């Protein structure tokens, strides 16, 4: 019978024991925990050696800070 | 004694690529696709009747 | 065409007829049969006001989920209960047209901000006027109403939907706190 | 708002004047919600902001987890008598 | 850091097995005190009434909050310090007052609740924060499931805070169609002159008021008081009350209120009124929480009520926690033991109990006399502050009414005294195991605070000044 | 700003322009063709399109009644690169908004008819395309080669016309 | 006016015929997976089998409820029918939130379990048709979940949006063991025979059961699988048509519904090839299979897409 | 090898399926004069397509185009009357 | 009168049809229970609801770019923990008595 050996009486012996016992627990705590550990660690070596990021898209009507000059032009 | 987990001769990664991928589901889905495949043992009554012997009662 | 016209005073009239069949029922069943159909009535005039998104959404957690739970519940308990006789609530009946007269026009009195208590109330009424609808052309692309609820839920109001995580965490751990009999 | 104030008022009125058992109760409560609901949507429609909206996808919510545990604490009541009374708890 | 710490034991909750129970609550409660001990240094952070407004117009963080905030966890390690320790080490000892495997994580789900008003700004914090701390209260009172009056008390609190959950939606929704903001401070003194609100505002905080027992609606929750354990009520019968007061408080929305001066009038009538005739002493105990949240309505008529309300608080705490733990000492010595979850339920059951000990009726003696206000405690000076806004504000048939119903209160509380030094015919001469020593220590540190809080009362004002001006 | 309602009754106003605002020659343009002419009529009537959107923003409120004036300038100079664009290309132009009136007007499905309508609007009425707000090293998408997304089915006439522009080499 | 109501008429017409025929097609398939005949034929003469036992369906015994939850299960398994795209812009009736529709009736489709159970009841099929209920609603998590994780490329409720944004590359090639557990989760809401326990007015839970058997089959199609699309298909077509015309709308119109029509006929064999190879569970075993591995691995999914959004630029745009 | 009675259903379910969308596909572009559906439609989109209707003169999307514009256009602008939405 | 809505009028007639062709042609004429069962769909509803708290967020994923992700993250990771709860509380296994408890046996 294999039981738990506690995950404080050796790590990774317990690790390498959830990968084979439980792999509906490994397997599926292992791949949603590459995501947010990946983000912190995958994304400056993109931005620095792929390719930087985009420009923002417009959301609005882009207004300038001018003071009207005045045109001329297109009077009749 | 049964052998544990760690006398076994796969890894888990490999124990695992059956266990979510099914890899002994889709071989008998494959078997009774191969029985598909071939022509059936059916007869028709009324107008054929089974295999008899002489000594039949 | 104007057939078309009365299309929210109806569905009112049908909600004011679904709850009397709310509340005078024989069986449990069938006081929440007619509750889906409330609800159903309800997404009817939320998809009239000019909401259809939150129409889907009643539909997807009201005759959803929680619908679902409670025709559950009806089904795997036992539950006795009489029937609306008159020998038993008929003497309710006098506080009841009371409390009909005053709730009603004191739900009615404050959406109006005169001081003369016979104002307000008549501004709940007096609304027979058409709203003009003009076209800017100021919006460029299709942010509806589910993407302000994103962007608002996330950005400006983030404390609220990290506050929720703890109240739906709640409703995970409530019932396995009462429900289990550990050991 | 006149939708939501009578399905908030008949529901209240229905919800206070039972005698005959407990599920009616929970389901006059879950339209007292509701009748909330019909009337701050509208309140967002014509002040054209999301903000009534955005009280009411939380509302929802609390509504859901609202049923969620009120119906352990039925089962709660439920296990340790043996049926649920008509006249109430 | 509460959220540090619910998110951490709830994980180690689940697989602590039902023996370790005792021994997280003693974790907990150490988390607590340190969380006190070496955080308290943010009061600095105000220094003249400074108000910071947190997570955008959201939360409201100014100092009569940080003082409720802390406030909220010193009682919650008296609280976590009951279920963590136990009281003898004796069989009916261990079988009495088990805690539940998902007790210490409702408590601190609570105080997420409780502290999320009286820290709020806006209505959906408040509406959130309300439905938290009323779920908890739905599952601190249900998690004892084996008990009769337990669970058809949960089943009754369901219903009574769910109507009063949709009055306050209500009155959010309303205020909400006669303006467009959700903000409290949309008001800023102009609206209210020219925009009948007084029926919104006051529907807004009765919402809340009878949540916590305004007297025409207090006989529920009298009979969910005596209903639950002695253990679950010393927390739901604090801790509503003060997180919602202190929010009512903090934020002014019902001045010249003649329907609050009403119920106020009425709650200190029917309060010490309806504990004269009562055998139960947790009956007796709740109505004189009902009077006492009713000295409440009061000082929410006022404006500028932050030194009145702050040290009745602390004083009304101290006091109530101080009488309930005394009481749990007091069912050792008591002949008759019923009704496992609820030990003692009789006032006349804790009779002679000045010949079995003497010092648990001196402390008794202490606490009572802080209740009636006499004037050398520190429940003296509550309700003498109390007055000196009362009397500042106009409020002159109030302050008669306020007196009469002090004196028609003291005499229900002095039968508590009047039971306890009698002749008893059985006296005890030698107790074979004692008492456990922290759990007592706690009590004679809340007594020497009730009884010689008037040291320091000065230098408080003088640290009020500066830190609420 | 406003989606419409339960029953929503259209209604017209048989009136006129009072006194004072004088007679315009207002777009007459379908959704095909001014999406076709976009680009242009942005480069072209750039300041004007400006010079209206800050007048009304500087008269708060104000609004609909103080730029009147200006307002009729956007119009005339967009109607003067719309004439242009008939009597210059009209041919190609054609060619653009008939693809383009399939494809949901999906701007992606009509690259075609778009780069010769482009040469042809950039050789005689001298306007070009520009995406602005793109930052250098960022390839404009309606240059690139081989794109990801390409449409469902090429219309027949751009490609012809894109294979005789191949032909006779003014592509 | 004629114009549409002609097109509904040729619409409800082809899916009334084609839940018909999955009747028959189902009898055939399983017979020569073992060796028999099964029925005689499956022409045009072929719907009277189908025809005939859906008339002598009605003639057995029958032991206002009762006829309520038949009715809302097959108006409820019908009405999903038109959010389905079939070609480009080709809809029923056009609407922006069609996901959350056929997510909403998804949830409307569990009632006739519940109201099933009241009629003839006993204490222990009053207990079975809970069973059922519980699974059925169990899966339908899994269902709402991944349909979430597909439209997070998508970020539109929109349908024809799905498969457009999909004509680059199907969503079933990156996200293949998606496609896996959702063949799973499919045959889980119906209850096909790995996962029918709680089996083992009658002709409407017959025909509303086929009717969820293929309809689930076409939520596969659009999302997952490629919806009406199989190729690029530009270069034919220029040298096969001259112009636009009704002959060429017409063409293509028919090439985009056999690619939809050959998603879904594959689909539908497999649902019947699945049936017979397996045999059933233990409820245990499907409640435990739903909750404790499965749906972990769908939080871990669930997690590990935004992140992959998130590492590179990425996020999709409405 | 194979069997045609059990893939001749199949294959009435696939002829099915494709002649109701080529029937569909043809309906839809005949409705609308010879050009495919818009799929997707934003506000900008509603707006415009009503621009539209009220600038060619009744027709659905016929598509028209013009140096300037009518004189009738710019009397035939519409607004749209709402009921109070009691 | 547009194509959408002929179709939810026309279906409860096909339903109304098929059903009084029946009612034309047909013939005519408590026990205790688990916690998993009630806890499965009592369960079930914090579930469901999770999602469609996390429907605003899929619409939405462009506009909220690096901010409102660490927001859904850690809604999503708050909730995990709740989900660990349940199941290191075994919490939807249902148990029975199969077992002899595997004593050994004990003489004099
Ligand atoms: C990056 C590198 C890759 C990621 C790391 C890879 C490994 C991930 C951890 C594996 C999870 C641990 C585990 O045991 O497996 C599953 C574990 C099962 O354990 P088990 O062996 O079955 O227990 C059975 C025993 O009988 C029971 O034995 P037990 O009774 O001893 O209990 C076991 C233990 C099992 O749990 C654990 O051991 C995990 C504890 C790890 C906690 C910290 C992890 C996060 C690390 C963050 C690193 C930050 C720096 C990053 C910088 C990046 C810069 C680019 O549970 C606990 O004791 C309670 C948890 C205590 C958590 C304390 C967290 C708060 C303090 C830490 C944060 C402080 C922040 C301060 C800031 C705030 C200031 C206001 O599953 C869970 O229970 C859920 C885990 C929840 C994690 C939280
Ligand atoms: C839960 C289920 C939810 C149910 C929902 C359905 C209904 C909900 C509404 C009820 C909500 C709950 C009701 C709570 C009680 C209502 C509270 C209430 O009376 O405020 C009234 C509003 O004065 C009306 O104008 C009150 C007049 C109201 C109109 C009377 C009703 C008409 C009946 C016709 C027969 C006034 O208060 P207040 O003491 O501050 O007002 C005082 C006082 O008016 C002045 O003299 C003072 O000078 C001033 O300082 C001011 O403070
Ligand atoms: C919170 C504390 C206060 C609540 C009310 C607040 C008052 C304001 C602040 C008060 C400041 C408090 C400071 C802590 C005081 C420290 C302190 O005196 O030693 C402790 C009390 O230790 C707490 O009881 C520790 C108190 C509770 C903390 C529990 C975790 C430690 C005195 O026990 P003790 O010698 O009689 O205990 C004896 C002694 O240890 C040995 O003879 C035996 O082993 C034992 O059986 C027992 O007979
Ligand atoms: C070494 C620790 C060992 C473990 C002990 C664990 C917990 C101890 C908890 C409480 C002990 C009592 C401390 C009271 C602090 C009051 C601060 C304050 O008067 O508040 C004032 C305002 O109050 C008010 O409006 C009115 C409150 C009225 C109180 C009424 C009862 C008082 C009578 C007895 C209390 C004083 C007894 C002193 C005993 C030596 C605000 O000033 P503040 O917020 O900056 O003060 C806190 C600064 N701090 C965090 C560094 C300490
Ligand atoms: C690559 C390195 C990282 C891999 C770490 C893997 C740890 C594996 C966890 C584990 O051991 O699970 C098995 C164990 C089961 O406990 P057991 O002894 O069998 O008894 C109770 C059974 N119910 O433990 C359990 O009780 C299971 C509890 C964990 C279940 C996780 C599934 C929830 C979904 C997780 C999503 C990913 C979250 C990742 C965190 C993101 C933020 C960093
Ligand atoms: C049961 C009633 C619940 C209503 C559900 C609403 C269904 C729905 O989603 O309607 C959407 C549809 C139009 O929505 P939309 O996405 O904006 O369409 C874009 C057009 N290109 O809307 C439509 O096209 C027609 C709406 C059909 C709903 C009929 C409800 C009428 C209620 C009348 C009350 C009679 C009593
Ligand atoms: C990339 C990093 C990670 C690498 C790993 C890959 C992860 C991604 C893959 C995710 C896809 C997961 C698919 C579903 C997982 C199924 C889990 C499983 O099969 O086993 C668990 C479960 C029994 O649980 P347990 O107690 O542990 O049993 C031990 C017996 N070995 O078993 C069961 O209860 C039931 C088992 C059968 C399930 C039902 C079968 C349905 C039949 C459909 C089969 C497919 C048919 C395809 C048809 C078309 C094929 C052309």
């Amino acid at each position: 019978i294999n039981a738990n050996p506690g995950f404080w009486n050796g790590p990774f012996r317990y690790l390498r024991w959830s990968a084979h016992n439980r792999p509906h627990l490994f397997f599926a705590f292992a791949i949603g925990i590459a995501g947010p550990v990946a983000a912190l660690t995958l994304t400056p070596l993109r931005r620095k050696y792929l390719y930087p990021d985009h420009s923002p898209l417009p959301q609005s009507y882009p207004l300038p800070q001018r003071a009207r000059e005045g045109l001329t032009g297109f009077d009749d | 004694r049964p052998a544990t987990w760690e006398e076994s001769e796969e890894g888990a990664l490999s124990k695992a690529t059956k266990y979510f991928l099914l890899a002994e589901m889709f071989r008998g889905l494959y078997v009774v696709l191969e029985q598909f495949f071939r022509a059936p043992y059916t007869i028709y009554y009324p107008f054929e009747k089974g295999p008899v012997s002489p000594r039949f009662r | 065409m104007y057939l078309t016209y009365y299309f929210i005073e109806i569905t009112i009239f049908l909600a004011i007829l679904c709850t009397i069949f709310i509340i005078s029922a024989k069986n449990p069943m069938v006081s929440i049969l007619y509750m889906i159909a409330l609800f159903v009535i309800a997404a009817m005039y939320l998809y009239l006001i000019g909401l259809g998104i939150f129409s889907l959404l009643y539909i997807m957690i009201y005759i959803g989920a929680i619908a679902v739970l409670f025709l559950f519940i009806i089904t795997l308990l036992d539950i006795n209960s009489t029937e609306l006789s008159v020998k038993s609530n008929i003497r309710d009946l006098p506080l009841v047209l009371i409390s009909l007269i005053v709730l009603t026009i004191s739900g009615l009195m404050i959406y109006s901000n005169d001081s003369i208590l016979i104002n307000k109330l008549l501004e709940a009424f007096g609304n027979d006027y058409n709203t003009i609808i003009t076209q800017d052309w100021f919006n460029i692309e299709n942010t509806t109403l589910l993407t302000t609820i994103g962007n608002v839920l996330l950005t400006n109001n983030a404390f609220i939907l990290l506050v929720l995580a703890i109240v739906l965490l709640l409703g995970i751990i409530g019932p396995i706190s009462i429900t289990m009999k550990h050991k | 708002m006149f939708i939501g104030t009578i399905i908030l008022v008949l529901s209240f009125l229905g919800f206070v004047f039972n005698r005959r058992n407990i599920i009616l109760a929970f389901i006059c409560l879950e339209t007292m919600l509701l009748g909330i609901n019909l009337i701050l949507l509208r309140n967002s429609v014509l002040f054209d902001d999301i903000s009534g909206s955005l009280f009411a996808i939380v509302i929802i919510i609390l509504a859901g987890v609202e049923s969620a545990i009120g119906l352990s604490l039925l089962v709660s009541y439920y296990r340790l008598r043996g049926v649920i009374n008509s006249y109430g708890i | 850091m509460l959220i540090l710490a619910i998110i951490s034991l709830i994980t180690f909750v689940s697989m602590s097995k039902l023996s370790d129970n005792r021994a997280i609550i003693r974790l907990i409660n150490i988390y607590l005190i340190l969380v006190l001990v070496l955080d308290s240094f943010l009061y600095l952070l105000f220094l003249n009434n400074q108000t910071y407004t947190v997570m955008g117009e959201l939360l409201i963080f100014n100092s009569f909050t940080f003082y409720i905030d802390m406030l909220i966890y010193f009682i919650m390690i008296v609280i976590s310090s009951l279920y963590g320790y136990n009281l003898y080490n004796n069989n009916l000892y261990k079988t009495l007052f088990e805690p539940k495997k998902e007790l210490i994580i409702l408590f601190l789900i609570n105080i997420l609740g409780a502290l999320l008003i009286v820290h709020s700004n806006d209505f959906i914090t408040l509406f959130v924060a309300i439905e938290l701390q009323s779920y908890s209260i739905y599952l601190i009172t249900a998690i004892y499931n084996s008990s009769y009056k337990a669970s058809k008390a949960s089943m009754l609190y369901f219903f009574m805070g769910g109507i009063l959950s949709i009055l306050i939606a209500y009155s959010i929704n309303t205020y909400y169609s006669v303006l467009n903001s959700y903000t409290l401070h949309s008001l800023d003194s102009l609206i209210i002159n020219t925009l009948d609100l007084n029926l919104i505002l006051i529907a807004l905080s009765l919402g809340l008021l009878f949540k916590i027992g305004i007297a025409p609606l207090h006989k529920w929750l009298i009979s969910i008081y005596e209903n639950t354990p002695i253990l679950i009520t010393i927390y739901i019968s604090l801790i509503p009350k003060i997180s919602i007061l202190s929010y009512l408080v903090l934020s002014n929305i019902s001045i010249n209120s003649l329907v609050i001066s009403i119920l106020a009038i009425l709650t200190l009538l029917v309060g010490s009124v309806g504990g004269l005739l009562q055998i139960k002493i947790k009956r007796l105990l709740a109505f004189s929480g009902l009077t006492n949240a009713g000295y409440m309505m009061l000082l929410l008529l006022l404006n500028n009520n932050e030194f009145s309300y702050l040290y009745y608080i602390t004083q009304y705490s101290i006091s109530h926690l101080a009488i309930f733990m005394i009481i749990i000492f007091s069912i050792y010595y008591i002949n008759y033991i019923n009704n496992q979850y609820n030990p003692i339920i009789y006032v006349n059951q804790l009779k002679g109990l000045i010949h079995d000990n003497a010092y648990l009726v001196l402390s008794m003696a202490i606490v009572v006399f802080s209740f009636i206000g006499i004037p050398p405690l520190l429940g003296f000076f509550g309700k003498l502050n109390i007055l000196m806004s009362i009397l500042n504000n106009g409020y002159y048939f109030i302050s008669i009414v306020l007196i009469v119903a002090s004196l028609i209160s003291a005499l229900y509380y002095l039968y508590l005294l009047n039971v306890s030094i009698q002749d008893k015919n059985n006296i005890l001469i030698n107790s074979n195991e004692t008492v456990s020593s922290v759990l007592s220590y706690i009590l004679s540190s809340l007594i020497i605070l009730i009884t010689f809080g008037f040291i320091y009362n000065s230098l408080i004002i003088d640290i009020f000044n500066v830190y609420f001006n | 700003p406003r989606e419409a309602a339960a029953h929503w009754v259209p209604f017209e106003d048989k009136a006129n322009m009072p006194d004072n605002v004088p007679d315009v020659v207002e777009v007459g343009a379908t959704s095909a063709p001014l999406l076709s002419a976009s680009y242009f009529i942005g480069a072209k009537c750039k300041p004007y399109n400006d010079d209206f959107m800050l007048c009304r923003e500087e008269s708060q409120g104000s609004g609909a009644i103080d730029c009147l004036k200006e307002g009729r300038r956007v119009t005339r100079c967009a109607v003067s690169v719309i004439e242009d664009i008939n009597k210059s290309c009209l041919d190609e132009f054609r060619l653009h908004w008939q693809c383009l009136e399939q494809n949901n007007h999906q701007l992606s499905g009509c690259r075609k008819a778009e780069a010769l309508l482009n040469k042809c609007v950039f050789t005689k009425l001298n306007l070009e395309k520009k995406i602005p707000g793109l930052r250098p090293d960022e390839e404009p998408v309606f240059l690139k080669k081989d794109p990801w997304i390409k449409p469902a089915v090429d219309d027949f006439k751009s490609v012809r016309a894109y294979a005789e522009a191949k032909k006779n080499g003014t592509l | 006016m004629i114009i549409n109501i002609v097109e509904i008429l040729i619409f409800l017409v082809c899916v009334l015929f084609s839940v018909a025929y999955l009747t028959v097609a189902e009898r055939k398939t399983l017979a020569y997976m073992q060796r028999r005949l099964g029925p005689n034929f499956v022409g045009y003469y072929g719907l009277l089998q189908a025809f005939a036992d859906a008339v002598k369906l009605l003639l057995k015994e029958i032991v206002i409820i009762l006829v309520i939850s038949p009715l809302i299960t097959l108006i409820t398994a019908l009405i999903g029918w038109v959010v389905i795209p079939l070609g480009p812009g080709i809809t029923l009736g056009e609407l922006n939130l069609g996901i959350l529709f056929s997510l909403a009736i998804g949830s409307l489709g569990v009632f006739g379990s519940l109201l099933s159970g009241w009629s003839s009841n006993s204490k222990y099929s009053l207990l079975g048709s809970i069973r059922s209920t519980a699974q059925l609603i169990s899966y339908e998590l899994i269902l709402t979940s991944i349909f979430i994780i597909i439209i997070m490329f998508v970020s539109s409720l929109n349908i024809t949006t799905i498969i457009e944004t999909q004509r680059v590359v199907w969503y079933c090639i990156p996200l293949l063991p998606l496609l896996l557990i959702f063949f799973i989760a499919s045959v889980a809401e119906t209850a096909r025979p790995p996962f029918d326990l709680t089996e083992s007015p009658f002709v409407f839970f017959f025909l509303a059961e086929y009717s969820n058997i293929i309809l689930i089959s076409a939520f596969n199609g659009y999302l997952l699988l490629g919806g009406y699309l199989s190729f690029n298909y530009s270069y034919l077509f220029n040298i096969l048509f001259n112009d636009y015309s009704y002959v060429s709308f017409l063409f293509e119109g028919l090439i985009n519904s056999s690619a939809y029509a050959i998603k879904l006929v594959f689909l539908m064999f497999s649902f019947i090839w699945v049936r017979a190879a397996f045999p059933r569970f233990t409820y245990d075993n499907l409640i435990n299979f739903c909750w404790i591995i499965l749906l972990p691995l769908l939080f871990g999914i669930f997690l590990i897409i935004p992140s992959t959004l998130y590492i590179f630029d990425s996020f999709p745009t409405l | 090898a194979i069997p045609f009675e059990a893939l001749l259903p199949y294959g009435i379910i696939f002829g099915l399926l494709t002649a109701g969308g080529g029937a569909m596909q043809v309906l839809h572009v005949y409705r609308n004069g010879g050009v495919r559906d818009r799929f997707a439609i934003d506000q900008w989109d509603s707006q415009m397509m009503e621009r539209d209707l009220r600038l060619n003169g009744g027709q659905g999307r016929k598509q028209v185009d013009q140096a300037t514009a009518p004189e009738a256009f710019k009397h035939n602008h519409v607004w749209k009357s709402e009921r109070p939405l009691i | 009168m547009n194509t959408f809505i002929i179709f939810i009028i026309l279906i409860p007639i096909v339903g109304f049809a098929l059903l009084a062709v029946n009612i034309l042609l047909a013939v005519y004429k408590r026990l205790a229970f688990n916690a998993a069962f009630i806890l499965v769909a009592i369960l079930f509803l914090p579930f469901d609801l999770e999602i469609s708290t996390l429907l605003p967020y899929v619409m939405s994923i462009y506009l909220v770019s690096n901010y409102g992700f660490t927001i859904v993250l850690l809604f999503l990771l708050i909730l995990i923990i709740g989900f660990v709860y349940e199941i290191n509380t075994n919490a939807l296994k249902i148990n029975k008595h199969n077992k002899p408890n595997t004593d050994s046996l004990i003489y004099k």
